């Protein structure tokens, strides 16, 4: 399963130049998101100064 | 003085994050190119 | 005058450069969408709904 | 001859250790910087020897590379170099000066 | 019959370079090859056909430019050599599968 994951990997999306950069670009757009989420999500966590502020202040 | 203070704190957070991904990464791929010039085994001979 | 390109190997040249060339317009087609966050075209797509 | 030369000869002895170009097994007319009189004699070398320095230079310039060095045995011992080059740039200086002795006239 | 009749064991392809530096020979030899399947593969023969395709050229070939293949032609045309060959050496499961050519010391580049 190990091996064959690279390999894998190697064969169904890296020889082609196409699907090799297919792939970077498909790998580009969940990525760029999945990272602004945790990182953001990081921003947050060691924080908390600014936007539950909002909770309270309006809701109208 | 400096409204732009947490934000840049928060790509700061991103850039180290980044570099801290994209530094080895480049390394490595800088490693295996220069892979062929590393472990290049020289011998010399002479006539005679 | 392009009559010097018509004909039979020509023809199976354009046939062996069609995936290439489909995949490559794939290569573009999410490259200028995910470059420009196409509204439009990505709401579709499931996880980059940041909205 | 006593300790006098001795002792200049110590000296000396201990820079070249210091130089440090023997631990890449090159010799001193090997790090000779190449000017004209330099690429000259270079130039008349015979044979065996400018085929000895370019594979000396070789090694060297593979070391510097991967910023390695040559195991201590193999370092270059004072006393064993060779100066090589020396006479043929001598000559090459000797006869450049003597065209520029005639240049005066 | 009996014992002490031992089997061939697989042999490692590698891939990597030998290059031995000679400056003077007139000609430079270079020999390049990808892995090829051996002896029994049935492989061998479109491996065959596409060698044909490429060829050879040498020198004393009447007819250059006008040759069919495209190595030979370009070779013949700008004097990127004086011989080439393709091959398909076979052993026991693995080959060397390639082409080797004769030049000028500026036309290995454009040759490879």
């Amino acid at each position: 399963v190990a091996p064959t994951l690279t390999a894998r990997l190697y064969s169904l999306l890296f020889r082609r130049t196409s699907t090799f950069a297919l792939t970077i670009v498909v790998g580009a757009l969940f990525f760029e998101r999945a990272f602004d989420q945790g990182a953001d999500a990081i921003y947050e966590h060691i924080n908390e100064g600014k936007l539950w502020k909002h909770i309270k202040h309006k809701y109208e | 003085a400096e409204p732009e203070h947490d934000h840049r704190k928060r790509m700061g957070l991103k850039m180290l994050l980044m570099m801290g991904l994209l530094l080895p990464l480049v390394y490595a791929m800088k490693r295996h190119k220069w892979s062929v010039l590393k472990s290049r085994k020289l011998a010399y001979r002479p006539p005679k | 005058m392009l009559t010097r390109f018509l004909g039979p190997r020509y023809r199976q040249l354009a046939r062996n450069w069609v995936p290439t060339a489909q995949l490559w317009g794939a290569v573009g087609a999410v490259g200028l969408v995910w470059a420009t966050d196409w509204r439009l075209i990505l709401d579709w797509v499931p996880y980059i709904n940041g909205k | 001859v006593s300790a006098s030369s001795r002792w200049l000869e110590g000296i000396r002895k201990w820079y070249y250790n210091a130089a440090g170009f023997n631990k890449l097994g090159l010799m001193r007319d090997d790090t000779i910087h190449e000017n004209d009189d330099v690429k000259e004699a270079i130039r008349r070398l015979p044979e065996n020897l400018y085929d000895d320095r370019v594979f000396r230079i070789k090694r060297a310039l593979d070391l510097s590379m991967r910023q390695q060095i040559l195991p201590k045995e193999q370092w270059t011992k004072y006393e064993e170099d060779k100066s090589y080059l020396e006479p043929y740039l001598k000559e090459v200086i000797r006869e450049r000066k003597e065209r520029e002795e005639w240049a005066k006239k | 019959d009996e014992d002490a009749v031992p089997t061939l064991s697989p042999c490692r392809f590698t891939g990597s370079q030998i290059c031995h530096r000679e400056d003077g020979l007139p000609l430079a030899h270079v020999a390049i090859a990808v892995e090829g399947p051996g002896w029994a593969h049935p492989d061998n023969v479109a491996l065959q056909v596409a060698n044909a395709i490429i060829g050879h050229y040498d020198c004393t070939y009447g007819g250059g430019a006008h040759l069919s293949s495209p190595l030979a032609s370009i070779a013949a045309t700008n004097k990127l050599c004086q011989s080439f060959q393709t091959f398909n050496i076979c052993y026991a499961d693995t080959g060397l599968l390639g082409a080797h050519f004769v030049c000028d010391h500026m036309s290995i580049d454009d040759m490879m």
